[PDB]
């Protein structure tokens, strides 16, 4: 059983790269050059405090 | 025959092999079937059992008589039962269920197939007796008259037709040997045949009658088989630490 | 005295605090890798047949353990550097039972490519054979065969992924070269990978280049356990 | 050309195969003919080189 | 020792053998047992097993080696495993529980035993590797550094201690075939070596070491032996159907 699929195609627009003025409060789509391929943030402890940028 | 196939013919299965017969058999029993009790009280060590091998039909011998040796009483074959050790030189063989073991010991089925036309007449007579190279009046005993009152089968050549011999455990031992204990005596400890339960007797009841034409068959073949109900095997050793020796054939 | 033994141990401190493999960095660390590391050069076309229509340009020999390294001048990332983490992995184990991912990256053309896999056929070869230099009957496109025709205008990156169609219990790894069995031929490689030109039209006088990329699946298994090959450093291919 | 059977037209599309494999054998005879045959399946043997009935 | 009779000696029996010890073992298992489920969908035949044959210890070789011959890495037995067939000429023997059958499978149990005196230091190691035969770098890992990462185990010769390799059957087939299936090209249905689920190392850990003087003895024997927990035979043929060629040796 190969069902076809004849559901209309949409309309996209192709772009380069996501955007570079965008600093927060959103995501940024990317290629993370790790081992785990999830979403991945560097270990932390008290050793290692917040950033300090307020 | 009646159908686009040919009649249905009944089947007989045992383990790795499958036997096809069309008509009814004629047979009978040696002596009354039972449950050996006596060996385990032969050997202490344990015995063993191969079903899937043991139980199997084999085919050893096929003759053929044809009507100008086919006279009343002509022994169509006689051999040492049981003792089917088939080898290139005269010389138990281990192509097949057979094994180089000191003791042994089993029933025996034997069936013989005859395949004749519709047009000939005869009879064949497979008969057994226990021991019967062991007896003074042996070659004696080798007439037909002699053979219908041994257990035996029939064998018709005006109908198809097949047959099984039933034949029992019966010995003296109760392990028969499968191969030679040489060293002794002729007063005492004489040598021993290995696995000499009895003689297996096939003969010509009626002599094989054909038709008198020169296109027709003039002689016929008595193929046979030969099958294990349960085997036991007591006695381990190396298949060389004894030998076998060439088979003593008995005429008469 | 199993492989991990430890008859009488002297231990004079406590253990080391335990981290998971993944603490202090963001990532687990077991030994599954599905990192892609390349396996073969570039073609021209002095190399193809004088018919090449329907004429496959490499025979790739499927195997989890890789190819047989050879060193070359013109690539040094074989010789300076010995071949990559899978072939190194693959060596302390016996026997596999997964396909393999396959991406394919073909450059100088801008013209339709195709990939088609041979399960049963023979893996008999350790190194790819190019155009002309193939034995004939080989890189020839079947018909009925899994395969995936693409279009270098849209993607000149092929992945597709190889099945494991073995009609035995497990696939050999690190199989021997020259000469015979049973085992070595159809129970060794998942079978021929090729890879041809849709067109007969020459190749370009610059010529193209193929870069093979591989990794392990999911449904991929180093079964047992060997002792590990004595090894060799990179780090003294100098002197 | 060949007269394949329909399970070896099939099978030459599959590259493996498994399976008991049914032989049927017609004869052309009548109630006078009489014989009887050994039909044997050998394993490991590909040829009648060492083969025969006993 | 301290009884007037020796010390009370481990015992280990299987079928119609016994074997005796008197120390500790040194014991590992090749790969994770398990329970063949298979095999049964590779013959359409019913297997068969012989408890009583396969499950028997058998001894099959006894190696000698003196000070001058042991340095680190010499290999005292180098052999495909399993192979345990022995003749008069190069030429599997029926004479034991072996079978003349195409087809086969079972897990195996490796016993090293050696005797040393209270006065002699050394090393050897009994290792075993899967397919070894088959791999590019078989020569490369004969050496006792690899032999340390393979399923194996340790001999003491100061002490006098036995040691068992449990080696689970492991193979591409899953059943590997007794004898040859010669009739095939080089490219295709290269030839088949029967029998060949690894390679057995022995091997010099430590340089066999014995007093100085002469009336020492300079020679010990390394004695091996070999049995079957549970074993399946699928290929039934005759003894003769198919024939064993001479076992091609191979050491580097």
């Amino acid at each position: 059983d190969n069902p076809p699929d004849p559901t209309p195609a949409k309309f996209f627009v192709p772009i380069p790269s996501h955007s570079w003025a965008h600093g927060t409060n959103t995501s940024e789509p990317t290629n993370t050059l790790r081992l785990d391929g999830g979403v991945v943030g560097v270990g932390r402890s008290d050793d290692i405090g917040t950033s300090d940028t307020a | 025959m009646d159908r686009p196939e040919g009649s249905e013919e009944r089947t007989v299965q045992t383990s790795n092999v499958v036997l096809g017969e069309t008509n009814i058999e004629s047979q009978d029993i040696a002596s009354k079937e039972y449950s050996p009790t006596w060996d385990r009280l032969a050997s202490s060590e344990v015995s063993d059992e191969y079903p899937m091998l043991t139980d199997r039909w084999l085919f050893w011998k096929s003759v053929k008589w044809e009507v100008n040796d086919s006279a009343f009483g002509k022994m169509l074959v006689q051999e040492k039962f049981p003792q089917s050790w088939v080898q290139m030189d005269v010389n138990i063989p281990n192509f097949i269920p057979f094994n180089i073991h000191q003791y042994m010991r089993a029933d025996f089925e034997v069936k013989i197939y005859v395949n004749p036309n519709d047009f000939v007449s005869g009879w064949l007579i497979m008969a057994f007796l226990y021991q019967g190279s062991e007896m003074f009046d042996y070659k004696l005993r080798r007439n037909p008259a002699a053979l219908m009152q041994m257990p035996h089968v029939l064998v018709n050549v005006g109908a198809a037709n097949e047959a099984t011999l039933k034949i029992p455990y019966r010995y003296v031992r109760p392990f028969m040997r499968c191969k030679d204990i040489l060293r002794g005596d002729n007063l005492i400890t004489g040598v021993t045949e290995p696995l000499n339960m009895g003689v297996l007797f096939v003969e010509v009841l009626i002599p094989f009658r054909t038709s008198a034409a020169s296109s027709a068959p003039k002689s016929l073949d008595v193929s046979l088989f030969v099958k294990m109900t349960n085997a036991k095997f007591t006695g381990m050793v190396d298949g060389s630490i004894a030998l076998l020796s060439k088979p003593i054939a008995l005429p008469e | 005295t199993p492989n991990v033994m430890q008859p009488t141990p002297l231990l004079p401190t406590t253990n080391d605090g335990r981290v998971t493999f993944g603490e202090a960095f963001n990532d687990l660390k077991d030994l599954a890798r599905r990192y892609q590391l390349y396996w073969e050069g570039t073609i021209l076309e002095g190399n193809l047949r004088a018919i090449r229509r329907n004429s496959a340009l490499v025979q790739l020999p499927l195997y989890p353990h890789g190819l047989r390294i050879q060193p070359d001048v013109n690539n040094p990332i074989w010789n300076i550097m010995r071949d990559g983490h899978i072939p190194v992995i693959s060596s302390g184990f016996r026997y596999f039972r997964g396909g393999l991912r396959l991406r394919i990256v073909v450059e100088g053309l801008n013209s339709c490519v195709w990939v088609q896999h041979h399960p049963d056929r023979p893996s008999i070869f350790s190194r790819p054979i190019i155009g002309r230099y193939i034995a004939a009957k080989d890189a020839y496109r079947n018909h009925a065969y899994a395969a995936y025709v693409q279009n270098m205008s849209v993607n000149r990156t092929i992945e597709v992924e190889v099945p494991f169609y073995q009609p035995g219990l497990y696939g050999m790894l690190n199989a021997s070269d020259n000469n015979t069995s049973f085992d070595r031929l159809r129970f060794t490689g998942l079978g021929d990978l090729l890879i041809g030109i849709e067109g007969e039209q020459p190749i370009p006088k610059e010529g193209i280049e193929i870069s093979v990329y591989y990794s392990i699946a999911d449904d991929f298994s180093f079964n047992i356990f060997c002792g590990f090959p004595p090894m060799v450093y990179c780090d003294e291919t100098y002197s | 050309q060949y007269y394949l059977p329909p399970i070896s037209v099939v099978s030459s599309l599959y590259a493996y195969t498994r399976g008991s494999i049914k032989y049927k054998f017609l004869f052309g005879n009548n109630p006078r003919h009489n014989a009887r045959l050994l039909v044997a399946y050998i394993p490991g043997i590909s040829s009648d080189n060492r083969l025969t009935l006993e």
